[PDB]
């Protein structure tokens, strides 16, 4: 029914038509987490060159 | 003007990345060596595509685009294709081994070792830009690069792009064009690392892209080839707003704005029409209530689900070609008399309409036909959960067994991260339900 | 991405020389080492298997290894002979004699060092090495107890790179000797620690194939290789050639192993031929994909049935409807979706290459991660205990410094990986 | 050779369906969890629509239309009868009815109420049965949740010999195209105790639901009239047939209420498909109007019909669907 913000130009034109009316972690933390995965993968990799050194 | 820098993140964003800049070269009348004639402003200018492209002094038109992917096979076509000259080296980052689809290993343990890299080479492009808005990051769900890494850069941008919006295009796991097995532990890990960090993503399903091809341009097996020139085409119509003079979607901001009322429900879903076969003979053009009436036909959409059953918060219609605001308001106004639209009590019933007048432009040798009107359709819709509950059904059933956990887990991830990207998928879907019925 | 070869004892190096002997013809490799082909198809990942030589031609990044002298002569006088580097000849002259001890501890320990120089010289060469495979036998020696040597060493030196085995297993319709059920059961429990991929080729299977299929009377160890570098071709189809499907070795097995220790697959091949005899009817896509399932192509002598698909992986090769294909595919599972797991969504996945194989105009390569594999493994376990608990055949290894403990717990472990494999049969 | 799985085993009807299906040799039952089905006799509650049709070289089809539990819920029956056109606040086989949550449409009931005060007018109403308001609204917040007030019928027609109510369950198939198929056999479920219309606590005589009453069995076995009997009743007893006097009407509500939701259940050009069973229930006045009370979304059938009407469902519900290697079904047609 209503339509409204009509605006037209040379490309084209946009309107609106209304039909009813209504009823994050810093660089550090990053890094920490990563590092903290890092050394995780070295431990893991640890125990296995102990286990094969075993 | 205010610049828009795109970055492709693994072998589907790379190679749809590929697609849509290809089509806006067409669109903007630039060629390969990336000159363009229209362009009287030489080596610089204030107009509406250099939202998109920078300009030398040599005149030379350059994407203000990055690619990255952790192995170089797909990147190298792109250094050695057709619009090789187009781009310039550092916008081409290449790694030498790939996540392996493991999102562990994309995020931490490769993640690590180029993220600085990326966001250097990023920071170049920032440094061209009088205004950056943000950033469209093109990537799958379903690959340890396209989800891993992506995760990471989108995390790292929040914090060195503080002010800056980021939009996502999004390409949803399906089997059919998949050889992966892994791919809804990537999503969910991805979606739930990515969420707060990203302000409108649009979704992408593979089996709709899939089933579209077969449907409607007769293609027996869509190859990528067929997937990602079709989906450059809903790109295009979302992303010409940011290219071309108008009042809608004129930035970012605006897409959160007027598709995003709540942060975390922020997957508007798009349906496109019409989309016919260059090989079909005769073919009988279709009006504006035609097309438009088919932007509510699940049939079109890029995720398949049924909107009938959820409540809208948002709707734009995009329209490229003969289109006139009469034609339009008709067209709504019949197909509301005969089709299932509910709002939310908090929201009003209306959309937001925008017209170029510009048909769609088409890829020479393609696989569509060129056509006088078209549309695309961009409804915040509660019903796009149901992708949501598809996907973590299947999270479920293997992380019940801890099947490939070991995988991740030897990549210095926390089993931990499973249950907990899990519990905010669940809160996901309940906020979907607490809005949609 | 280039890969690393590496084939231990009689059988490892003899399955090993037919393998290059096939694949190098598919790359058009002839045995002087020079491209002789049309496509470029042919080149574009020929790379993964072969360093361009000076000179303008493509050598086998392979490396042969035996304890003894004898097999390796003839892989050096065989039709592909010279293609080999002359270099990666490593052998020594005392031989294993069947003996797990003797190729792990003694005789073996003493050569290891030199095998491993020649993979250090090959690796370092690598843009990016992707992994390494090895062919050999788990019954012998050499092959068996060396070979389990060597990928403990390999994984010592490169732990983050991919360790894959072709792996021969014993059985009693094609035996050498007794002891095959002691040497097979120590190098399993070497295979389930240390690699991530190990295709179990049943010697049963391969010669019930050539006996009751392919009407073969006496059927010989050549005859047996036919149905090996077959499959091996088949496996590696789609890393030795170009297509749509880029994956590693890594990303291959982050798809088909759900859990660590449970990587041990079983091989088949369709349409199933005798050596010499070729094959005049091409098979309609149904027929490859009714064969590639029956129990009667696979090359590990267990029955599906009797178990579980974890994952299913399925390489078809030459020229056909890929829609086809795939209806074909999504009928085998819509059929019998009682035989794989509802817990691992969409285990079965499919590829096409558009080149097939010599003789062939269209086939098709069967990898399954069955849970009935571990029929398998009891088979081998129930003929190592009828000798172990009278401890007979044991002095062969206790003089080579062996204790009976280290055969308990070989025991031990390859009794877990069957409970293993049982308890997701039951999931 | 077809798959399926079942999911509600309680079902009573498609208990007997599944069993007519394994008989054919060319279905076979899956388990619970498995997705690889061509058939889906789901849940009741929160059964997941979401997961149908994305099984790639699987035609998917399920015993439910999603949405259809706005017809088959008295609260939201009212709602969809008085805000849809196509049906409206002057449907005139539909009794009055209002919406009433405990502590809304509560204020707008007093105002047909205000008036009942004409007297000489009949004036009681249903959740149970009274004649005025304060207890009405009494007890509707002594259980705490959402109920329906609606207009009783004080003149039913009633059964001779007996002086006895009697409800009509008409069961109606829906397939996959929409088609709405009636099942030319339905069943009265009467009273078998004398209809008192003094008052009405004692609810024997008024509620007519096969359990209320388990007089029992008097005069038809179960307490159950077919149309046969019912038909031969009308001829003798009122000269005019079951087809004329009530059928007609119940052929006309049935239709009407299907066509007005189609548009937001149908499955036409979905990515899975459904069908479903539907337990429509009339009440008839003495002057032979019928009247909709409700519509259940999970009916069960008589005993005899059990076999005619389930071997029905597979026939043109599922073969129509997954073929095999005159009819006891009404086409009404739109
Ligand atoms: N639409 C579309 N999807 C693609 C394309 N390429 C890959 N995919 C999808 O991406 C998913 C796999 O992730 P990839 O993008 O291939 O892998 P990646 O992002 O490079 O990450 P890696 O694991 O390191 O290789 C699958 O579900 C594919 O269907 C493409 O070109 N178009
Ligand atoms: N407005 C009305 N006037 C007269 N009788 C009515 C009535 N509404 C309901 N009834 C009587 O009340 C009985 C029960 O009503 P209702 O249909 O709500 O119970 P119900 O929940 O058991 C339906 P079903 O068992 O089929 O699912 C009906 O059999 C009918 O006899
Ligand atoms: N398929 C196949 N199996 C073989 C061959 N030679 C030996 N075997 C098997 O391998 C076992 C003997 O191992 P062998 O390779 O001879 O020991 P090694 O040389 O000391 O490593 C026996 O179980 C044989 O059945 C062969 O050429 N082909
Ligand atoms: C992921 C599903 N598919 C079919 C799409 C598939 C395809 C190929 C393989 N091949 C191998 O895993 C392998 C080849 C060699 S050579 C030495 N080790 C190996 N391992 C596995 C699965
Ligand atoms: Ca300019
Ligand atoms: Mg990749
Ligand atoms: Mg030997
Ligand atoms: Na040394």
């Amino acid at each position: 029914m209503e339509v409204i913000e009509l605006n037209k130009c040379t490309s084209g034109q946009s309107f609106e038509v209304i039909l009813k009316p209504p009823s994050d972690p810093s660089l550090e933390e990053i890094q920490k987490k990563l590092e903290a995965a890092e050394e995780r993968r070295k431990y893991q990799e640890a125990e296995l060159l102990k286990h094969l050194a075993e | 003007m205010r610049e828009c820098i795109s970055i492709h993140v693994g072998q589907a964003g790379v190679q749809i990345g590929n697609a849509c800049w290809e089509l806006y070269c067409l669109e903007h009348g630039i060629q390969p060596d990336g000159q363009m004639p229209s362009d009287k402003t030489i080596g610089g200018g204030d107009d509406s595509f250099n939202t998109f492209f920078s300009e030398t002094g040599a005149g030379k038109h350059v994407p203000r685009a990055v690619f990255v992917d952790l192995e170089p096979t797909v990147i190298d076509e792109v250094r050695t294709g057709t619009y090789r000259q187009l781009f310039h080296p550092e916008q081409l980052i290449t790694g030498k081994e790939d996540a392996a689809n493991n999102y562990a290993r994309g995020h931490y343990t490769i993640g690590k070792e180029i993220i600085d890299l990326v966001l250097d080479r990023i920071r170049k492009l920032a440094d061209q830009c009088t205004g950056l808005q943000g950033f469209l990051v093109f990537h799958s769900f379903g690959g340890g690069t396209g989800s891993g890494f992506t995760s990471l850069l989108m995390e790292r941008l929040s914090v060195d792009y503080g002010k800056k919006s980021k939009l996502e295009f999004s390409i949803y796991p399906a089997p059919q064009v998949s050889t992966a097995v892994v791919e809804p532990y990537n999503s969910i890990l991805t979606t739930h690392t990515t969420l707060e960090h990203s302000d409108c993503a649009f979704m992408v399903d593979n089996e709709a892209i899939y089933d579209i091809c077969r449907r409607n341009l007769d293609i027996e097996r869509p190859t990528y080839t067929n997937l990602n020139r079709l989906i450059s085409q809903i790109v295009s119509s979302i992303t010409a707003s940011l290219r071309f003079d108008g009042a809608l979607n004129v930035d970012l901001t605006e897409f959160q704005t007027n598709l995003v009322p709540y942060p975390r429900i922020h997957f508007p879903l798009a349906t496109y029409a019409p989309v016919i076969s260059a090989e079909k003979a005769y073919h009988e053009q279709l009006s504006v209530a035609e097309i438009t009436n088919a932007c509510f036909e699940p049939a079109n959409q890029m995720v398949k689900c049924d909107p009938r059953h959820g409540k809208y918060m948002a709707c734009c219609l995009l329209y490229r070609g003969d289109v006139v605001p009469k034609d339009v308001n008709a067209a709504i106004a019949t197909i509301k008399t005969k089709r299932s639209i509910q709002f939310v009590d908090w929201c009003p019933t209306g959309f937001k309409v925008g017209i170029n007048y510009q048909p769609p432009t088409v890829v020479p040798g393609g696989d569509l036909a060129k056509v006088q009107r078209a549309v695309c359709m961009l409804s915040n819709t509660t019903a796009i959960a149901e992708a949501w509950a598809r996907l973590d059904h299947k999270f479920d059933l293997m992380y019940a067994k801890r099947a490939f956990v070991h995988w991740y887990v030897g990549e210095g991830m926390e089993e931990g991260e499973f249950s907990e990207a899990r519990e905010d998928m669940a809160a996901l879907e309940k906020d979907y339900e607490e809005v949609g019925v | 991405r280039e890969i690393v070869h590496i084939q231990a004892g009689q059988c490892g190096n003899q399955i090993g020389a037919k393998f290059w002997e096939v694949i190098s013809d598919e790359h058009g490799i002839d045995p002087t080492g020079s491209y002789h082909g049309d496509s470029d198809l042919q080149l574009e990942r020929i790379n993964v298997y072969y360093n361009e030589a000076t000179g303008n031609k493509y050598v086998p990044r392979a490396i042969l290894v035996d304890l003894e002298p004898g097999t390796m002569d003839s892989v050096r006088s065989g039709p592909f002979g010279q293609i080999f580097r002359p270099d990666n000849f490593v052998f020594g002259q005392s031989g294993a004699g069947n003996n797990w001890a003797k190729g792990h501890y003694t005789e073996g320990a003493e050569l290891v060092d030199s095998v491993l120089d020649v993979v250090r010289k090959e690796s370092e060469s690598c843009d990016c090495l992707q992994g390494f495979q090895l062919t050999h036998s788990l019954g012998g020696g050499t092959g068996s107890g060396m070979g389990t040597l060597l990928i403990s060493k390999i994984r010592e030196e490169y732990p983050d790179r991919i360790m894959n085995t072709f792996s021969v297993m014993p059985s009693p319709k094609v035996s050498d000797t007794v002891v095959e059920p002691y040497n097979a059961t120590l190098s399993v429990h070497q295979l389930v620690e240390n690699t991530d991929e190990t295709y179990c080729i049943d010697n049963e299977a391969l010669y019930d194939i050539c006996f009751r299929t392919l009407k073969l009377t006496t059927p010989t160890y050549g005859d047996l290789n036919h149905l090996v570098s077959a499959t091996m071709s088949g496996v590696t189809t789609c890393l030795r050639f170009p297509g749509q499907l880029n994956a590693d070795l890594r990303k291959l097995a982050v798809n088909m192993v759900p859990f660590p220790r449970l990587h041990f697959f079983m091989p088949g091949f369709a349409p199933l031929t005798s050596r010499g005899s070729q094959q005049y009817r091409a098979l309609t896509v149904p027929e490859l994909t009714q064969q590639m399932f029956d129990s009667k192509n696979m090359m590990a002598a267990c029955d599906p049935r009797h178990g579980r698909y974890l994952t299913v992986a399925a390489i078809f090769r030459g020229r056909m409807s890929m829609k086809e294909v795939d209806e074909q595919m999504l009928n085998v599972q819509n059929k019998n979706s009682s035989y794989f797991v509802e817990w691992i969504p969409n285990n079965v996945k499919t590829a096409v290459c558009d080149i097939p194989p010599r003789g062939l105009k269209m086939s098709a390569t069967f990898i399954g991660n069955s849970t009935a594999i571990q029929e398998l493994f009891k088979r081998i376990s129930e003929q190592f205990t009828a000798m172990f608990r009278r401890k007979a055949f044991l002095h062969w290894y206790t003089g080579e410094g062996m204790d009976e403990m280290e055969f308990t717990e070989a025991e031990s472990n390859m009794n877990d990986l069957v409970s293993e494999y049982q308890q997701y049969q039951d999931a | 050779m077809y798959t399926f799985v079942v999911r509600d085993e309680n079902s009573s009807v498609y208990a007997e369906v599944s069993r007519l299906l394994l008989a054919t040799g060319q279905w076979k039952r899956l388990r619970k969890d498995n997705p690889r089905f061509n058939l889906m006799l789901g849940e009741r509650n929160r059964l997941p629509f979401g997961r149908l049709g994305h099984e790639p070289g699987l035609v998917q089809l399920v015993n439910y239309y999603r949405g259809a539990d706005k017809l088959c819920r008295k609260a939201s029956l009212v709602k969809l009868i008085k805000t849809s056109p196509e049906l409206s606040e002057s449907c005139t086989w539909f009794p009055e009815s209002y919406v009433i949550y405990p502590t809304d449409e509560r204020e707008v009931f007093l105002a047909a109420y205000n008036r009942r005060r004409e007297g000489r007018e009949g004036n009681v109403w249903i959740a149970l049965i009274s004649s005025e308001a304060s207890e009405l609204l009494d007890f509707i917040d002594e259980q705490g949740q959402v109920h329906v007030i609606q207009k009783y019928l004080e003149k039913p027609l009633l059964l001779e010999p007996g002086h006895r109510k009697f409800d009509i369950r008409s069961w109606v198939l829906v397939d996959h195209l929409y088609n709405i198929y009636l099942y030319r056999e339905g069943v009265l479920r009467t009273s078998s105790e004398p209809y008192n219309s003094a008052n009405f606590q004692d609810k024997t005589c008024h509620l007519t639901n096969h359990c209320i009453q388990k007089n029992y069995g008097r005069y038809e076995e179960g307490n159950e009239m077919f149309f046969e009997e019912f038909n031969q009743y009308l001829m003798d007893a009122l000269n005019t047939t079951l087809e004329n006097s009530i059928l007609l009407q119940i052929k006309h509500i049935i239709r009407s209420c299907l066509m007005c939701i189609e548009p937001a259940i149908s499955t036409k050009h979905l990515h899975y498909q459904s069908f479903q069973l539907f337990g429509f229930d009339f009440m008839v006045d003495e002057e032979l109007k019928v009247w909709l009370i409700e519509v259940n979304g999970a009916p069960a059938c008589a005993q005899k019909l059990y076999a005619e009407l389930c071997q029905g469902i597979v026939d043109v519900a599922i073969s129509s669907v997954f073929p095999l290697a005159t009819s006891i079904f009404i086409k009404l047609h739109h």
